[PDB]
């Protein structure tokens, strides 16, 4: 398998740009394997 | 291995994104598995790597130091699979962990954005995009995933 990276742009911040997404507050847990998981 | 945003393909499929800051390529460790990087007519092998932050670094140590102030908004700089690089402005959510709260940003694109960065107003990765949690409704929130410079 030909795993492979190409350029695909400049690292820089945009002016002008409008919020989007809210700002969730949630309980989690992270295990040994990097899987998250909610907290019930 | 110029500074810049880049796609991980497989051959073609996009598999990921991730950063070349300083000679070193970063990205998350679920994109490539730590397998080796053609970038031209070169190889990049993987230099260091954790599976329970999901992080990789190619090339040298992890760069990527600045961090989220825990106040301000953010940009993703998402590059979806067929799609131009794209910034998007948010202002991070939390995770709270036993091990301490990480911001995390309500923002979902396909898989293969995964490894995409989240900027600061500087223009400083404060973290990769991609490890995260489905909601409740179906919608994805992702960490603003770190690694330690050493
Ligand atoms: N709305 C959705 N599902 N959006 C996601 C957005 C993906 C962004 C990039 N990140 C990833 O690919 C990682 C890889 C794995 C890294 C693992 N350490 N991924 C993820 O973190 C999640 C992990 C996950 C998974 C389930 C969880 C359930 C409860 C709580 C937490 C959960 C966390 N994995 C997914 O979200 C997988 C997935 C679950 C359901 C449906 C889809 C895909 C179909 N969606 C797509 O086919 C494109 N979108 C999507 O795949």
């Amino acid at each position: 398998v030909d795993m492979y990276i190409e350029r695909a742009g400049d690292i820089t911040w945009e002016k002008d740009a409008e919020v989007t997404g809210n700002s969730p507050r949630l309980d989690v847990a992270l295990d040994e394997s990097g899987d998250f998981s909610l907290v019930e | 291995t110029t500074d810049g945003v880049y796609r991980v393909m497989t051959r073609s499929t996009q598999v990921g994104v991730g950063v070349m800051q300083e000679g070193v390529f970063h990205t998350m460790w679920h994109v490539t598995k730590g397998a080796a990087l053609r970038s031209g007519e070169g190889r990049l092998d993987p230099y260091w790597g954790d599976v329970k932050q999901d992080l990789v670094s190619y090339c040298g140590p992890w760069k990527l130091d600045a961090a989220w102030d825990g106040l301000s908004e953010v940009q993703l700089l998402a590059v979806p699979p067929g799609e131009r690089a794209k910034n998007i402005q948010t202002l991070p959510g939390i995770f709270k962990t036993k091990d301490g709260d990480i911001g995390a940003v309500a923002l979902d694109y396909p898989a293969g954005t995964s490894g995409s960065p989240i900027l600061d107003k500087c223009g400083r990765v404060i973290g990769l995009y991609g490890n995260g949690v489905v909601i409740k409704n179906g919608s994805y929130v992702s960490a603003i995933t770190q690694g330690k410079r050493e």
